[PDB]
């Protein structure tokens, strides 16, 4: 209240209100879901439009052949962070001939965000990210929040009404975790999870966005007629 | 006071939200995308009859295949246009090809959030960016000071925008000819403008694959104005 | 580049400057004007390293014209010459110095006197009755030591200059393709068209 | 290289050869030494192949930006001065260029500027540039009249490059020909010296030094 | 290619009974070519006199510089700079350009206006002070000047005698140097009048 | 590199 | 951060005035009055000292009148320390011009640069303006004798006669009344002292509460001399015009 | 460096520091520009609470930027020097690189750009100045008159005025200027300009400046009597 | 712009059916002075990679430190540091190659020639070379210095192309390497008798043998050589 | 004094047919009179149906190829996965090379693929980025041996129609891929015979609208 | 420069 003027100020109960307000733009964001088996990892995102004359804002960004993410919140902030990831993955290849561990991608994002939560004049990032990838230790899903907290999960979801999907995934765990060697089944489960977060709307052909990465699939993104298979 | 880069409790950037208000005060700009071209029209809004209206430049060339209309604090757009032109010409130097309309738009939008305590405030102007490229055809983009851009089949910005957008919602269909679209931009402008639309206080332009971006002379626009009254009278 | 002379008579300063531009074994041009007007009563001729000469002259011209506009006044020849000298004196210790030599001829309207300044690329300035840069001086200085008188008319000055150009066309190794002559006096700067 | 450009009654002629050498090694016989900057502007290349190609296509981008910003085509004087002010910045770094900037504007008329990497910039009616320049000059100068017909001018230009291609070891391949008028530039073809020499020898009866 | 002998020229200074003299030649040349016959090498800042030999561009520059510095000195201190002090300022200023120096051989002469003492000094191009009772020499004919002075000079000369002596040292040194001469100027300096005489000398 |  | 403690010295009021400039001007209005008067044959600078103590060393003192070069002097109203900063800048700028052109700086050119410096402190850098107004008195061979003033805004203007500091309203009215174009220096000397005499907040004007300077052609033939009056010389000129 | 964002947005979408800069212009002495068929005239009021002024040396209000273009202004005087210097430098630089003097539009666009830059840069306030810029493009005889303001917007005017009581004199010109028939001569145009200034000024005494600009670098300032005559001649046609 | 002071001579190496062998002597020369004798020029990194280095020893010691720091850095926030995210030989190589080429590009090289030998996690043999110019190459045999001239021709007699690697046992290959080291001691004026050898096997892992010696030398015929042409006694 | 350049030998060759193009190079790598490797490839699939070789100083060749491959990556990231046309690759590579004008990459660069009408294309570069499209180019150590052979056999230079009195040139015509591989193999065996830095192996990358195929052939090992 |  008197303590929300900038990020460099703690409140008397030890909170950081600008970081908390950053977390709030995530909540206004269109829903997106991540989940994974042992062989693949999937992102599903609901895309939002301005009106009926407009495009549906992309929420999925490729970071490397083995990595990529979905966004909820301020889109330019995802562009900055995804671009940083592209560079970090890139540097790992050119210098060490090594595909960047999804875990390290996690740690690198956390440390980038954190700097903007301790210095005057900056501002926290206003976006949440779900990072999937397939690396030397298998399929991974990460959740990034602009407090700098990053978390590894079998599944999760973020944005408005993400609590529907996050509950569904919590019961479904023992099923989806074991959809190995079947891309289309893992995706189906993801699409169902996201459906638990719809209200007054359902998934159309230019509304739905899916991505998959895993054992012998490069991170690829499906939009338009390519998602009709799944509605 | 309080930082220029501060979030509101709703999770929005105060300075960005306030610039969006300044844009609502701006003169009207409208663009319509067809399979034969993209039209861009604007309201000149001369602040006094002595001011020579042809000197009001709110439609602007970026490259041969990309054009721009603006609305809001229009002086803020000079550097955005300058960046856009450089980005387009540089791309052609580095790659011996035309730069995609979306790539151009994304380049301009990258400028937008580079403000803080880099520039001192967001831009107070929205842009309609219209062009053609071989991959995705004719395109229209609305570029805001939030760094966000949206593709549109048709779009209005500025003071008359919520009225005009509802109208565009009704009139746009996937088979408009270019000539239909020109008339439509003229029609919708005459509706939302304060003073009476003529060839001196509105201006039209298009970009077609064949002849690129052209701004229409007053003689040509005057005739599409005449052609529009005769269409309306006749039913 | 190569040939630039100047003579100051009773009531004017005359500058003569060769027209040839040569690179390698080719005379690329025979009508080159090796001069810039700095202000309406000040003229500067130049010779030296290719490129450097024009770049320097135009840069001085731009600075003097700016001063004129700013103060609505014409700097005296003495003042312009001192500005030019300082620029060259800085330059000589730069990473890459301007290799340009100049003659500045001007009519000072406060004094009603013509003035001729000779300045080399090191920033060495001297006021003179007559001047030259490069190998030209090796013939003309002695000739002018003989024939020059302080009170000559502009016409006497031009005849004296005909002598200098004749000698240079007789004894110089190179074909410098004639000179363009210009007179600076109380009424400004004009060009003689048949020399 | 040999390149030339001259003004006359009917506009400007521009003619160049197409050879590139590394020492005595003939690296290419098919180099395009004229760059078409805009429909009323041409640049010729001589010196470093890369230096010329790079900075002259860079020049085109700068001329394009002028017309976007100023709503007008760039003057020959201003286009040439961009290139010359650029190379002057690099003076001493070892760039190697001899170029002519050739074009028509309404304010200027047909205009040619010679621009080289020592930073020399000259307006003029006739220039020849490159290792073959003197050979080209010899023919060109001794047949040049202001009043040449367009037909004669084109031939003289072509013939002057042929002369240089023959005598200068570092010129050859083919002649490229342009005519520049109030309406812009017109290309007048690629002419292999392979066939052009023999055709000219026969039809003109020149080149008697050569075993027929 | 030796900057200290492109233009040529010389300066000499001497003390007498309650006076000093300082003299220079008038030549400015570019190697073998004589260019100007009016190039004086002595300047003054109030009652302190500075002669400078060497590269003419630096001679001109340094005069302009010391005019600047002494003008500000006068404004702040509310008095004219004295020779002992000016000598120190010359030294500082040259040594400040230690690894890119002015190619000059300056000489200072004047009378301290409190103490009445005559004072002369000379410097190398990087600021080393040479103070002397008798004479200081500088320029392309310095060997000759050293010879002339060391034999012609005697202490306590009257101003009109000192004039003859310094003039004969200058003239005869100049005549054995190809790069010096073409005219000469002698300043006789007493506690408060200063006479300046132009000498008649051979013009070759 | 070549020359022309 | 530190934004909390920033007074924002370079902003506009809602009326479009510069707070700090206005407040600086307010400061200057309590300073010892200084007057410049321009004649056909010279210029006078007269200024009143901020109220003396009998123990102040008055002859080796300077508070109001400073020499810029040989042809230009200024009279100060405001913070002395602020003024010296500007005075040394101006003195240096004069010498750069001389060094560059081998000609003494034209009076306006010097005045413009100083005023341009002041202007900068009102538009960028977040620093407080200089609390000083100057009267410049000088000669050059373009315009001859000139008087100018500059103030914390960096605005400058030229005058036949002008005052700065305290009571300029009363002083300006009085100069307007008695000034006339053909005036000689010695008449202007009298006008200056009579004007201070009537506007002073002191009981009576004495030698020890004044500084005084002339700039005349009153050396020898076509050249110019600055005279900064010694205390005894002021005491005399105060008698000579019957104020004591 | 001092960084503070002084020109920022307010909740209603206004930039108060720009708007307050406009207030400073409003308080400035009046300036008017009128273009004839073949000339452009620049008139400026001088506030007359000042006698003992020295007019020889006091900064005139119309400035030559190059020898074919002039600029006048209303607002903060010290601010205007900064814009004039920058404009003068650019004029010389344009000649150096383009080998042609500036168009009036080009120079106006430049000054405008400078003004705009100062509305979105940290640590600086906007310019408290609006300008009238007038002259003739090189080798052109069609007259040009442009106006700029603190925000950076600029445009072309048949005639225009700025400063205090500019709404009164804009009023005048709006009813007295025929687009169809602009003041066919110098004499005619100077008059219209002085008339409009007399609506607001006082005596036409040492109160009005006029500068006339004709084609090919022909710029001359009228002096008191030449203006005075115009004043005298209008009041004598006034009693009717 | 550098000149090497204390230096190490050849590093030699080859692939065999199950792994790679690499060897290098224990000398640090100082021009013609054989100054230092206990110098280890093979540096093991993990238990799957050996890096052998010739050239300037001060730069070798610098490179040691880089490698030891690289191990440390790889363990950071890495729970699979001794498993799937252990440093591979290909990672260690590319890192070195990157540095070598940057240092040459800054006109301040690391005055070395380097061979990285090891086994990748999928069991593949890794052998690659990089030097002060940043030049890199792979071959079934690799050597530096005199090794390139004298060892390669000997080692290629055993493995002359890709297909010869399955056919080559570790006993055969160690023989070839050890024999090559003897030759170099006969013929390189800056070699020592003492050396180290390391095998990196896809089954047995890393075996690092120190204090080897050249043995079974032929010198006897020296007695029969009298004079330089015509002399008899 | 430290010399930042070296010479790794080898040689490369590009030929373009009507609907295909090839880029070949030997697989030998050398310094001075020593062989570094008998199989060290220097022709690379760079994605988007572009093959590239940069022959001369290998360290520079590798750096450049690495940079261009990376350039292709970012072209996708920045322009919505658009295909990088061969003409655009060429121009991009010019800037890569000329960017190092004052400390050049010591390589002769060739790229091959298909133009936008599906026709075969070969582009070649000097070390500082002059470039030009051709039917035909050899580069590297044996360039001077192979290039004139190619002028004769690919562009039919100095070849006339028999009995036309040397008045009618042999008419130009595209070559089958089978014919082109024959000229490549002969070019390299000839080059191997007479140049000491060329030998060991030959690798050919063929580029058609169905992608990139490789062929390998043994060359003499002396 | 003088030495000692
Ligand atoms: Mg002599």
């Amino acid at each position: 209240n008197n303590y929300d003027g900038d990020t460099v100020t703690f409140s008397p109960t030890g909170r950081l209100f600008q970081v908390e307000y950053a977390l709030e733009a995530i909540k206004q964001g269109s829903v997106t879901v991540g989940l994974r088996s042992n062989t693949h990892a999937v992102l599903v995102a609901l895309k939002r439009n301005a009106d009926e004359l407009s495009s549906y804002q992309k929420k999925i960004i490729k970071c490397d052949e083995h990595m990529g993410l979905s966004l909820a919140g301020l889109a330019p902030d995802a562009r900055v962070l995804s671009n940083y990831l592209r560079q970090q993955c890139n540097y790992s290849s050119l210098v060490f001939n090594r595909k960047l561990a999804v875990e390290r991608a996690g740690h690198l994002l956390c440390d980038k965000a954190q700097k903007n939560t301790q210095s005057y004049g900056g501002r926290p990032y206003g976006v949440g990210l779900l990072i999937i990838g397939y690396d030397k230790s298998g399929a991974h899903l990460l959740e990034f929040q602009p407090s700098g907290n990053v978390t590894e999960l079998y599944g999760t979801a973020i944005g408005a009404r993400s609590q529907g999907a996050k509950t569904y995934l919590e019961r479904t765990l023992d099923t989806f975790i074991k959809i190995d060697g079947n891309p289309d089944e893992l995706i189906k489960a993801g699409v169902e999870a996201i459906s638990q977060s719809l209200r007054d709307e359902s998934l159309t052909v230019d509304n739905l966005s899916i991505a998959i990465v895993g054992k012998d699939t490069p991170f690829t993104i499906y939009d338009g007629e390519a998602v009709a298979k799944y509605i | 006071d309080r930082g220029v880069s501060t979030f509101s409790p709703e999770g929005r950037l105060f300075q960005v939200e306030y610039s969006l208000e300044a844009i609502k005060l701006g003169s009207t700009a409208i663009g319509i995308a067809t399979k034969e071209g993209v039209v861009l029209g604007v309201e000149k809004r001369a602040t006094s009859p002595l001011l020579e209206s042809d000197s009001i430049e709110k439609i602007v060339e970026i490259d041969r295949h990309i054009g721009c209309a603006m609305s809001g604090l229009t002086a803020d757009a000079r550097s955005m246009i300058e960046h856009a032109r450089t980005a387009a010409v540089t791309h052609n130097l580095y790659y011996d090809e035309d730069i995609n309309v979306e790539s151009l738009t994304q380049s301009v939008c990258d400028l937008a959030l580079r403000f803080g305590e880099l520039m001192s405030r967001p831009f107070g102007v929205a842009l309609l960016i219209a062009g053609h490229d071989a991959d995705d055809g004719y395109q229209l983009f609305h570029a805001e000071p939030s760094g966000t851009f949206y593709r549109y089949n048709a779009k209005a910005i500025g003071s008359g925008s919520e009225g005009a957008q509802a109208e565009l919602l009704n009139e746009w269909h996937s088979s408009l000819t270019l000539k239909e679209a020109e008339l439509l931009v003229l029609k919708i402008l005459k509706q939302v403008m304060e003073e009476k639309l003529d060839e001196n206080n509105a201006q039209l332009s298009c970009i077609t694959k064949q002849d690129g971006f052209k701004i229409y002379d007053n003689e040509k626009t005057a005739e599409l104005i005449k052609e529009l009254k005769e269409k309306e009278a006749a039913e | 580049m190569d040939i630039i002379l100047g003579i100051r008579v009773q009531d004017s300063v005359i500058l003569a400057s060769s027209k040839a531009v040569t690179r390698g074994i080719s005379v690329l041009k025979d009508s080159d004007d090796k001069t810039r007007q700095l202000s309406p009563h000040t003229l500067m001729s130049f010779a030296g390293e290719a490129g450097d000469t024009v770049q320097f002259a135009e840069y001085i011209q731009a600075n003097i014209q700016l001063y004129s506009i700013r103060e609505d006044y014409e700097l005296s020849p003495q003042a312009v010459s001192s500005f030019v000298r300082q620029e060259l004196a800085k330059s000589i210790r730069s990473r890459r110095p301007y290799q340009v030599n100049v003659l500045i001829g001007g009519y000072d309207k406060k004094k009603n006197k013509p003035e001729l300044y000779q300045i080399d690329y090191l920033g060495t300035k001297v006021e003179l009755p007559y001047g030259a840069h490069g190998y030209s001086g090796f013939y003309t200085f002695s000739l002018l030591d003989h024939h020059y008188r302080p009170d000559m008319t502009t016409e006497e000055g031009l005849d004296l200059l005909k002598l200098c150009v004749q000698e240079l066309e007789k004894r110089m190794p190179m074909d410098f393709k004639g000179v363009i002559v210009k007179i600076v006096d109380k009424d400004g700067i004009r060009q003689v068209d048949d020399f | 290289t040999t390149t030339l450009a001259f003004r006359f009654q009917g506009g400007i002629i521009v003619a160049v050869d197409s050879r590139a050498t590394a020492g005595n090694w003939v690296a290419s016989q098919t180099v395009k030494k004229v760059i078409e900057i805009n429909p009323f502007l041409l640049g010729t290349m001589a010196g470093g192949a890369a230096d010329c190609q790079f900075w002259e296509t860079w020049l085109g981008s700068q001329c394009r930006l002028h017309e976007l910003r100023e709503k007008e085509r760039i003057s020959v004087a201003a286009a040439s001065k961009i290139l010359s002010n650029l190379v002057y910045q690099y003076k001493g770094a070892g760039l190697s260029m001899g170029t002519m900037i050739c074009g028509y504007t309404r304010k200027e008329g047909p205009t040619i500027y010679y621009v080289d990497s020592d930073g020399t910039r000259l307006k003029g009616d006739i220039f020849c540039v490159g290792s073959g320049q003197t050979f080209a000059y010899g023919v060109l100068d001794s047949n040049y009249k202001w009043d040449l017909s367009v037909e004669d001018a084109l031939y003289l230009g072509k013939r002057s490059i042929l002369a240089a291609a023959h005598r200068d070891a570092y010129s050859g391949g083919s002649v490229n020909l342009y005519h520049v008028t109030e309406d812009g530039w017109i290309y007048h073809g690629n002419h292999d010296v392979g066939e052009l020499f023999w055709k000219v020898k026969e039809e003109e009866g020149s080149f008697n030094n050569v075993i027929g | 290619s030796d900057p200290s002998s492109i233009n040529g020229g010389i300066v000499v200074a001497m003390t007498g009974k309650d006076c000093v003299a300082i003299a220079c030649d008038l030549r400015l040349g570019s190697q073998s070519l004589g260019v100007s016959n009016k190039f004086e090498k002595i300047f003054h800042y109030g009652h302190v006199f500075l002669g400078i030999t060497g590269l003419a561009t630096d001679v001109t520059t340094l005069n302009e510089m010391f005019r600047y510095k002494t003008n500000l000195y006068k404004l702040k201190e509310e008095r004219a700079i004295e020779p002992e002090t000016f000598t120190q300022l010359v030294s500082s200023s040259l040594y400040e350009r230690r690894f890119g120096p002015y190619f000059v051989g300056p000489v200072v002469a004047g009378i301290n206006s409190k103490s009445g003492k005559p004072f002369i000094a000379g410097f190398d191009l990087i600021g080393c002070i040479d103070e002397a009772k008798d004479f200081i020499v500088s320029g392309t004919a310095s060997d000759q000047l050293f010879g002339m002075c060391e034999s012609l000079y005697e202490p306590n000369l009257e101003p009109e005698d000192l004039f003859e002596t310094i003039s004969q040292a200058l003239l005869n040194a100049a005549d054995r140097d190809a790069l010096s001469g073409w005219g000469a100027v002698v300043y006789i300096i007493k506690k408060d009048e200063v006479v300046k005489r132009y000498l008649k000398m051979r013009q070759d | 590199a070549x020359l022309x | 951060g530190s934004r909390r403690y920033d007074s924002r010295t370079t902003i506009f009021s809602p009326e479009g005035r510069l707070y700090q400039v206005e407040y600086a001007l307010e400061s200057i209005s309590h300073a010892g009055t200084a007057i410049g008067i321009m004649a056909s044959d010279g210029i006078v600078l007269a200024a009143e000292r901020k109220v003396t103590s009998t123990l102040l060393e008055q002859d080796t003192s300077t508070e109001k009148l400073y020499k810029l070069n040989d042809k230009i002097a200024v009279a100060v109203a405001g913070l002395t320390a602020d003024a010296e900063i500007l005075i040394n800048t101006a003195r240096i700028h004069a010498q750069n011009y001389l060094k560059t052109y081998n000609e003494d700086i034209p009076v306006e050119i010097l005045v413009r640069r100083l005023s341009d410096i002041k202007q900068g402190y009102t538009q960028h850098g977040g620093l407080r303006p200089f609390g000083v107004s100057f009267i410049y008195a000088g000669y050059d061979d373009r315009y001859g004798y000139q008087l100018y003033t500059s103030n914390p805004s960096g605005n400058y203007t030229g005058w036949k006669a002008i005052s700065v500091g305290a009571n300029t309203s009363a002083a300006q009215t009085l100069l307007q009344m008695d000034y006339k174009d053909d005036m000689k220096v010695d008449d202007a000397i009298e006008l200056a002292l009579k004007t201070l005499s009537k506007t002073t907040d002191s009981s009576a004007l004495t030698y020890d509460r004044l500084e005084f300077a002339t700039i005349r052609k009153g050396a020898n033939d076509g050249e110019v001399y600055q005279k900064i009056f010694k205390p005894q010389e002021i005491k005399d000129i105060l008698v000579k015009t019957g104020i004591t | 460096g001092y960084d503070r964002a002084l020109s920022i947005f307010s909740p209603d979408g206004h930039i108060f520091q720009v708007e307050y800069a406009l207030e400073a212009v409003k308080r400035g002495t009046c300036a008017v520009g009128v273009k004839g068929k073949n000339c452009v005239v620049l008139g400026c009021e001088r506030r007359s609470t000042l006698k003992l002024q020295d007019t020889r040396i006091t900064p005139s209000k119309v400035s030559k930027i190059d020898s074919h273009v002039v600029l006048s202004f209303s607002g903060l005087n010290a601010d205007s020097r900064i814009l004039i210097e920058k404009a003068r430098v650019e004029a010389q630089s344009h000649r150096l690189t383009l080998e042609d003097p500036v168009t009036v539009e080009y120079l106006t666009r430049y000054v405008a750009g400078v003004q705009q830059r100062y509305t979105q840069s940290g640590g600086v306030r906007p310019f408290g100045v609006s300008t009238l810029i007038a002259g003739f493009d090189p080798r052109d005889d069609e007259p040009k008159l442009y106006q700029t303001e603190p925000s950076g917007i600029y445009s072309s005017w048949s005639a225009q005025t700025i400063g205090r009581n500019s709404k009164t004199v804009r009023e005048f010109l709006e009813k007295n200027y025929d687009r169809k028939e602009p003041p066919a001569t110098v004499e005619e145009c100077v008059k219209l300009t002085v008339r409009s200034l007399l609506e607001v000024v006082q005596t036409g005494a040492k109160n009005i400046e006029i500068t006339v600009v004709k084609p090919d670098s022909d710029i001359v300032a009228l002096s008191s009597e030449e203006i005075n005559q115009y004043v005298t001649q209008i009041e004598q046609e006034k009693q009717e | 712009t550098q000149q090497p002071i204390v230096t190490g001579t050849s590093v030699i190496s080859m692939k065999y059916d199950n792994g790679v062998i690499i060897a290098a002597d224990n000398l640090g020369s100082y021009g013609s002075l054989l100054r230092f004798n206990g110098v280890e020029r093979l540096i093991p990194v993990g238990d799957n990679t050996v890096v052998g280095i010739s050239g300037d020893i001060s730069d070798m010691q610098h490179i040691e430190r880089l490698l030891k720091d690289l191990v440390t850095e790889n363990a950071y926030d890495n729970p699979l540091a001794d498993a799937e995210e252990a440093l591979e030989p290909s990672y260690i190589f590319e890192y070195l190659a990157t540095v070598m080429y940057q240092r040459r590009s800054k006109m301040n090289p690391l005055w070395n020639a380097i061979i990285v030998a090891g086994v990748q996690s999928n069991g593949d043999q890794f052998l690659r070379y990089v030097n002060l110019l940043g030049v890199t190459y792979s071959s079934p045999t690799l050597a530096t210095g005199f090794g390139a001239h004298m060892a390669n021709p000997l080692l290629r007699k055993v493995v002359d192309r890709e297909s010869d690697i399955p056919k080559t046992t570790v006993q055969v290959a160690e023989e070839a390497i050890v024999n090559a080291m003897r030759v170099l001691y006969y013929r390189d004026a800056r070699s020592s008798r003492n050396f180290s050898l390391a095998i990196i096997d896809k089954n047995t892992g890393l075996t690092f043998k120190k204090n080897l010696q050249v043995e079974n030398m032929k010198w006897d015929f020296a007695k029969d050589i009298k004079g330089y042409g015509t002399q008899k006694i | 004094q430290f010399n930042p350049y070296g010479d790794n030998g080898g040689t490369i060759l590009g030929i373009a047919g009507e609907d295909f193009a090839v880029l070949a190079g030997d697989t030998r790598n050398i310094t001075d009179y020593s062989i570094n490797s008998r199989y060290e490839p220097k022709v690379f699939d760079c994605g988007d149906n572009i093959v590239m070789s940069a022959n001369g100083f290998a360290a520079d060749g590798d750096a450049l190829v690495k940079r261009f491959k990376n350039s292709v990556k970012w072209y996708h990231f920045d322009h919505n996965d658009k295909k990088l046309s061969i003409n655009s690759a060429a121009r991009n590579i010019q800037h890569l090379l000329y960017g190092k004008r004052f400390f050049p990459y010591y390589v002769h660069t060739i790229i091959a693929g298909l133009d936008e009408d599906g026709k075969g294309a070969v582009y070649s570069f000097d070390p500082v980025g002059s470039y030009e499209r051709e039917q035909c180019r050899a580069g590297g150590a044996a360039a001077s041996l192979i290039m004139p052979f190619l002028d004769n056999q690919v562009n039919f230079k100095n070849q006339y129609e028999p009995g036309t009195n040397g008045k009618v040139k042999k008419p130009l015509k595209y070559l089958s891929v089978e014919e082109v591989i024959k000229l490549v193999r002969d070019s390299f065996t000839s080059a191997t015979e007479r140049h000491i830095q060329v030998g060991d192996g030959l690798e050919i990358l063929i580029v058609t609208k169905d992608g990139v195929r490789k062929e390998f052939y043994e060359l003499k090992r002396d």
